[PDB]
């Protein structure tokens, strides 16, 4: 065993009754002393490295020739003056297994953290210097984190696509669901998560031109991007991940649930595509008041009107669709589906469950179109148009389909060192930059959506990071309102960046005059309502930073009407997986899952601490699992009233607890405004 | 919890040698070369003698004190395979393939043979020291009998599989791959009723339990070594062999819930182609808050 | 002579009660009187206990004793046969027609009734005093066995076979048959067994072996009678019960080579009523035409 | 029980030791008296039945008025005057359950036989009445009858595709893949089989983009066609037929064949998804010699030559790619991969065997390409050219997939009518109006082959019962020599009707002048050998008939070199699977399987007696698995010398033969120059 590995685990080793912590110090330096410095590859100077990554296709030429490489040595060195250190040993073994340069053979390492760092910058900065060192600075400082495929791909060759997640409305044809198909085995190829909304597509029993009972349903459909999924595994390192979305009110809605149920047929069962379940407000009201529901088959309704079930608000229309006797439907129980639903959830996670009511109650872009599904991680909330592929030698109608480059902010050192506001307007610009330099040529309505909409998800890390090590507990009101003010900071300083971005280029996101940022409709809770903390506590956290007002938020509001606002949309809070272990962060908004994780690499097994746990803070590091779900449901929604997309909110259950509890804790969650719940995890 | 389970899967895969049609196999055993013909009959005379001991001792003398009517039944299902099904069976496959004269010969040196005896003696050993209403002795039984079932006579089976695999002896070959699937079987059920004993010990008698079964395996495994190059050896597949004994003993110690003892290994691909929360209903005044 | 033969026959007689669907008794069952439902359980009760020790204890002991690996074969089929199948089929019969409580209630009942006890006792008794290369002990047991096959079962099968002649339970009844079928081979093979061992006394030794014969089957006899007056006064049955069983014990004695010993009488005629394809290589020549 | 079918069951009750096989006729009228007439919809006159037709979109309006209806009551009339009577009852049962036209609630019968005929005869003559009379005349004498699309479809306006064979080049790219699984379902949609050349993909383990064992193979695409294939099942009415063709000396070819065996795993086996095997010269060659062979990595071979392995000739390049340290190769036995191919054959039939070499010595358009893999009844042989789809705004290299037509000759009705030439014409002319017709708005390559190739496949059947009537054993060298005789008549017809059709309308298919019917090469064996009869019997067969000579086929090489050939290719034998039924013939040129067959329909048995049977042919009338296989091989390649395309071969095994037996008849096959084996049915 490696002498990293026995330091490492040394940890659990309790001395004095107490766990050795700082033996974990002692791994990273092992571990660079004999495994990364021995197989790091040095040059005599940063040109030859430059040079032989160019020329050995490891990195774009193009980027790098922006720049003088006087200016690329100075952008080096800046990274390299922080003499950053890695503060455990699992976030230098993560990211030096899953993000730094190595060799075509992987037996070399070519990328230092610092390397990284310096590469992602120059390629966010587009050829400005001092931009670059500016990233470098937010990077190196740890307070801003580009997403796993920003961070990992950005200036490389042999790259990806930089962005994480897509998301496909799937016309109710089979040129459309065959464009489907062929648009997600590419995303998945460029390495990307696909989401499908799969409620336009009618139900199984529906007519194929007047001939009766003829089509498959969903659950065909499902079954074709499982296998297109698993076909397109990112060149078989990463399994191919889908997600399919439903209506609850589609009539398939049991099907679609029993793809995931243990018992299911194999011709029936789909494995690798994720699945997520749509719930408008109506379908809660008729189970809170008992009343027997109707699922809807959507070719007849789109028949009847014109326009698809998804496409129109099921508050309004339910009760016309259920008298219209041309509308067909079946007879179901709320209450019984939502028991499915939780029991589905209990034995394997799924589905996603999207409140579509909550995100479009506070939506800014209803104008554009609802929001009618969410993406693989349920976080990704965005107005989204189905494209209308015809048949060949026909021109196919261009719709828009959701995607946004995801970017974390790591809330410990953004707050340490007392910048939201530079750190919220540096990755405003890094994310424009991703948005502006992706270009899918396979994805036509992706590839229009980005260009059009310029939507980017701008995240959050290590919150409960920081609430532990600064002594306020996860579910406390104090946690809460740190919460709230934090978030407000993000929201007024992304849409004061985003509107700086179409003021300096002159152009807004498309349809931005008919948003509720146009209109200031967006603005009235933050011109009416004071977010400045609560606590005496939480405003000493925030002490050295200006809280925005009312005045403020009044003034933003005024500028944004002036000048508008460049990205639809611009706060998402993604899971944050792996990255979150190279940031020395807890994953996302999330409470900590454990205080340390043991997990098994190699046939090596390794703890790794949360970051800052100690004897002090240790019960302030409190398990997720352990903590009363409301409490964390009170946090999400209180981050959310400040996000204008979703937040991959993950219910942390124990086993004692029956499916009732995951029904109390999702009515809770939509009784107070959470728009995605993305997992339900049992200890 | 799981007797009534596996007494539904035994039942189920009952068969007789009958069903397969033998004489067909001349056309592809008199194409095979004298090393391959000897390995297959030294082979296949080590697996016959081996399932005679289990189903006249292992299995009738584990069924005799293992407690429980529906295991008893259960274990009598698996005694009755080996005797009326599988002795058979072997018999039958040698009576297509060697005159009586050979098949005479074979046995006669399959039974002096000092590897083969070893193990054969070692299991048998251990199923004359149960001592009745002592289950620390039955135990030990038990974890002779999983490695009897999951794990020696694998490095037999191998033949069979490896021709079975490449389009020879096919009819031996079904018939080997069918007795195989019940040996799997009795391996997984005997071993779930090991586990039950050793989950009634301590910690210092389970320490105890565990030390004996590595004993025992590394005892096995170091003759099942010499056993496998003094018959493959001359037909080139030692190397091979090898590594499917070790594969096969770590399904042994799986079956009786201990950990793999060798490192995970790929199989020569032509072996491989021969082989809930409680449910509460919602009661109103959980959608008001 | 006879072994092979026997083989044959068990093998190609097996069967699972699941073959037979029970749900067709339903009514049949629903419209029977009290005493006649209480009467039909214990006796299938008072045979799945016969039958749990026999298949338990008494074939795997005699097959453990006699000699020659196919009469082994053929003797553990057997005893699979008494405990997989035909015990089990009883809690098939049970599960359709039964509630759980007079489930549990009847195997109670069981337990504290005195004459199965008693022959219970007796019987198995018999199996557990047999030593090894002890011939003498061994013949005791088999007569023993002989006498649960032939006779014992009989007070039992009565009712089943009384139900199944008027066209009553008749699918609970294929069942008894095809018991009742597998215990008339049984206690043929084991009478054949006995006569061997029996054949090679000397006369003085034989009187001393007929006198045991003939002891134990007035003793089981007498036995019988008062279960059997215990079980059927209640639906008026027990004189004729009781002449079935005796037409039955001189059946076992026959198949012990005996003389009968009761006199023939009419048996009720309601009860008589109630009775890949083949691979080979490619030549050189098969290119050539 | 119906009366009908009593009478039908009466056929196996043996009066005086003989099957009572006039009780059939009794049957028929039974089931016109008693069902077909009570249930058939009358008109008072014919036009109120058309209108009523047209009206309630039965039938099409364009085909209908461009005559008048005169001339349509004319037509009909001529249908009606000959007074057909289906001669057995399982004849009429077929066609009224399958080709009749019933009303939307499928209890009524809208169309007769007659009319049927009548309405096929107008659609095919295209405004010409005495054309649609002589249509009507053909149809109606049953010399020819078009396939089970044509015949089912034609003048319907709720119908599928005309074409039901249909043949897919896929290119190695993701691009390619997945248009192919978008057009496999289009065509799936319109009822056609498809037929997919996998031999162009690129092998397990090969490179993507230059990153190492990447690709999943064909196994993943042939799982993603199985899934395309099961999902378009005709609106839920047919199970998707699809078929795949490999090239043996793929490297897949094992894992390809894996996907037929039985103990293949769930993500391994394809469960609707045919398979054939490609099979060069140089293969059998190999197994000849026993030397062992080489399967080939398809895109290194690729990457070095500049064209795909099936692309080029193997007998000339194999020695290469082995000798080519670039080309990377597995070593195999071809003696063990033939018998795997046998044994699979024995356990399920599968795969389809093309011998590419025997179709390639004698195809007449190697110069467009070489025929590289079959259709779904392996009878399709024709050049076909891989597309280029590229990816989306991009414009795509449209290349050629072959697209057949269909149509039997009955060769018991056309000879007992002395009508060879007039039949094959008016067949040629139909199939040539169906491929005109044939427009496909989903399959560009279809589309256009069918247009450029103008490619039509005239079969014939009945020919096991025409021998039997007259007294000939199907394994006689009489048998040979009069389907000798009979198809070499055909194909003169068939090539001077093809000459006519070009010089009337004064184009030839393109690419016709490299083709050896421009270069005279084709006339070869027909300007040198004289195929008249050999036996005096099968010359009195052909008495009252015209049999082309030297000098005929000198002349009609001639005016071939003057005028050209409108048609690229135009005979193949179909297996003409219930069209059989309607016409009282036997299937293809197979031998009859069962000399009565027993169905079970509903829950009722009926019992079908092979056309003609009686005491005195009952000799005459030998089960297929009763005869000897290479007579059977002998005559399939005596029919086979004189079509252009492959006749859809199926070997008639006994379960006592083995795997040896199997590849000896292959072999022989392949020696006799059979060009496809479909089908290992085993009695
Ligand atoms: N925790 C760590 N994170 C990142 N790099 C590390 C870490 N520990 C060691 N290294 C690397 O290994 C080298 C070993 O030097 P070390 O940290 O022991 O101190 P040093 O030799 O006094 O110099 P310095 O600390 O100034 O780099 C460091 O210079 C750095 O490049
Ligand atoms: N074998 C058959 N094949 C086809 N149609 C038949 C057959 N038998 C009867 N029919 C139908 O039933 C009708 C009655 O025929 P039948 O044998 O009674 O005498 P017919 O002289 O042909 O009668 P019609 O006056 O109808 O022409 C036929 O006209 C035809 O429509
Ligand atoms: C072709 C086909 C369609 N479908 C379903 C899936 C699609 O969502 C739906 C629409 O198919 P479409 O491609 O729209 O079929 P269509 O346009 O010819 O019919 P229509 O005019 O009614 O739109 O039909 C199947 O389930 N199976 C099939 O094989
Ligand atoms: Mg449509
Ligand atoms: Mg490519
Ligand atoms: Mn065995
Ligand atoms: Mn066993
Ligand atoms: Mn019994
Ligand atoms: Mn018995």
């Amino acid at each position: 065993v490696p002498k990293w590995i026995q330091l490492n685990n040394e940890i659990m080793i309790q001395k004095d009754g107490k766990f050795q912590f700082d033996k974990d110090k002692e791994a990273v330096h092992s571990y660079f002393v004999d495994y990364i410095n021995q197989n790091t590859v040095f040059f005599h100077n940063l040109k030859e490295k430059l040079d032989y990554l160019v020329e050995n296709q490891y990195y774009e030429e193009e980027f790098l020739s922006l720049y003088s490489f006087e200016d690329i040595k100075e952008v080096f060195k800046t990274a390299y003056a922080k003499k950053f250190r890695f503060p455990s040993f699992m976030s230098a073994f993560k990211f030096y297994n899953d993000y730094a340069l190595k060799t075509n053979d992987k037996k070399k390492i070519l990328e230092r953290y610092e390397d990284r760092i310096s590469i992602v910058a120059l390629f966010f900065a587009n050829g400005d210097t001092e931009k670059a060192k500016e990233y470098v600075n937010l990077m190196i400082n740890q307070e801003y984190q580009p997403s796993t495929p920003t961070f990992l791909n950005a200036g490389r060759k042999r790259r990806g696509e930089l962005v994480s997640c897509f998301l496909l409305e799937v016309n109710d044809s089979l040129n459309d669901i065959s464009r489907a198909i062929d648009i997600s085995m590419q995303l998945s190829k460029l390495g990307g998560g696909v989401s499908l909304n799969l409620s336009k597509l009618r139900a199984k029993g529906e007519a194929i031109k007047d001939v009766e009972n003829a089509t498959k349903g969903v659950v065909g459909v499902m079954k074709l991007l499982d296998n297109a999924f698993r076909y397109a595994d990112q060149m078989g390192q990463r399994q191919g991940s889908g997600a399919a979305y439903l209506n609850i009110f589609h009539r398939d809605i049991n099907d679609f649930l029993d793809t995931k149920k243990i018992s299911a047929d194999e011709d029936v069962r789909v494995k690798t595509l994720s699945i997520g379940v749509v719930i408008p407000d109506k379908f809660v009201e008729l189970a809170r008041e008992d009343k027997a529901a109707y699922v809807f088959y959507p070719h007849t309704i789109y028949k009847e009107y014109g326009q698809h079930m998804d496409e129109m608000d099921m508050n309004e229309m339910y009760d016309k669709f259920v008298d219209n006797p041309r509308v067909k439907k079946e007879k179901i129980n709320p209450r019984k589906l939502l028991e499915k639903l939780a029991m589905l959830r209990s034995e394997s996670g799924y589905p996603y469950i999207m409140f579509q009511d909550n995100v479009n109650k506070v939506h800014a872009n209803n104008h554009i179109s609802k929001v009618k599904f969410s993406n693989l991680c349920s976080e990704v909330l965005q107005a989204s148009q189905v494209s209308s592929y015809t048949d060949y030698d026909e021109e196919d109608e261009i719709g828009l389909d959701i995607s946004c480059n995801l970017g974390s902010l790591n809330i410990l050192n953004v707050m340490e060192h007392k910048s939201i506001e530079k750190t919220v307007k540096l990755a405003t610009d890094s994310l424009t930059h991703v948005s502006e330099t992706t270009d899918i040529r396979n994805a036509p309505a992706v590839r229009r959506a980005n260009k059009a909409m310029k939507s980017i998800g701008l995240g959050a890390m290590n919150l409960h990071g920081y609430l532990a090590q600064n002594g306020i507990a996860y579910e406390s009101p104090e946690a809460r309102d740190f919460a709230n003010t934090f978030f407000m900071m993000v929201n007024f300083y992304s849409i004061q960046r985003s509107a700086e971005i179409a003021k300096e280029k002159g152009e807004t996101f498309d349809q931005y005059e008919g948003s509720t940022y146009a209109t200031g409709e967006y603005f009235d809770k933050y011109v009416s309502t004071d977010f400045s903390p609560k606590y005496e506590k939480i405003a000493n956290l925030f002490e050295g930073m200006h809280i925005p007002t009312t005045e403020d938020w009044k003034k933003l509001k005024a500028f944004v009407a002036e000048h508008g606002m460049y990205h639809s949309y611009r706060l998402c809070i993604a899971p944050t997986g792996s990255i979150s272990y190279v940031q020395s962060s807890t994953a996302s908004v999330m409470p900590i899952m454990e205080r340390i994780e043991e997990r098994t690499y190699g046939n090596s097994k390794t703890y790794y601490p949360m970051p800052g746990l100690a004897s002090n803070n240790w019960f302030f590091y409190k398990e997720a699992y352990d903590m009363d779900m409301f409490k964390v449901v009170d946090m999400i929604a209180t981050i959310q009233q400040h996000i204008d997309q979703g937040i991959s909110f993950t219910l942390f259950l124990k086993d004692t607890m029956t499916t009732r509890d995951l029904n109390r804790i999702d009515l809770y969650a939509h009784h107070r405004g959470i728009k995605t719940i993305y997992y339900a995890r049992t200890k | 919890d799981f007797t009534q389970m596996f007494y539904n899967q035994n039942v189920k895969q009952f068969w007789l040698p009958e069903e397969i049609a033998l004489n067909g196999d001349l056309l592809t055993w008199k194409y095979l070369g004298k090393n391959e013909q000897d390995t297959y009959m030294k082979v296949l005379a080590g697996l016959t003698l081996l399932d005679t001991e289990q189903g006249n001792t292992g299995m009738p003398i584990v069924a005799e004190h293992v407690d429980g009517h529906q295991r008893k039944a259960v274990l009598n299902f698996m005694a009755m395979m080996e005797n009326a099904v599988h002795a058979k069976s072997y018999s039958n496959i040698f009576m297509t393939l060697a005159p009586t004269e050979t098949i005479n010969e074979v046995f006669e040196w399959v039974k002096q043979n000092k590897y083969l005896q070893k193990k054969a003696q070692m299991i048998v050993g251990l199923y004359k020291a149960i001592q009745k209403d002592d289950e620390i002795s039955l135990f030990k039984a038990m974890v002779a009998s999983v490695y009897l079932e999951s794990f020696l006579f694998y490095s037999g089976f191998y033949y069979p599989l490896y021709f079975y695999g490449q389009g020879k002896l096919m009819q031996s070959g079904e018939i080997i791959n069918l007795i195989l699937r019940d040996e799997a079987i009795h391996g997984v059920y005997v071993g779930l009723l090991a586990q039950e004993i050793y989950n009634k010990q301590t910690e210092e008698k389970k320490a105890e339990l565990r030390e004996f079964a590595i004993d025992l395996l590394n005892q096995l495994y170091e003759n099942e070594l010499e056993y496998t190059e003094d018959l493959y050896d001359q037909v080139g597949l030692s190397h091979d062999v090898k590594k499917f004994i070790r594969y096969n003993a770590n399904k042994a110690l799986m079956n009786l819930g201990f950990d793999p003892y060798f490192e995970e290994e790929d199989i020569n691909p032509i072996v491989l182609n021969g082989l809930k929360a409680t449910v509460e209903p919602l009661k109103d005044d959980d959608f008001y808050f």
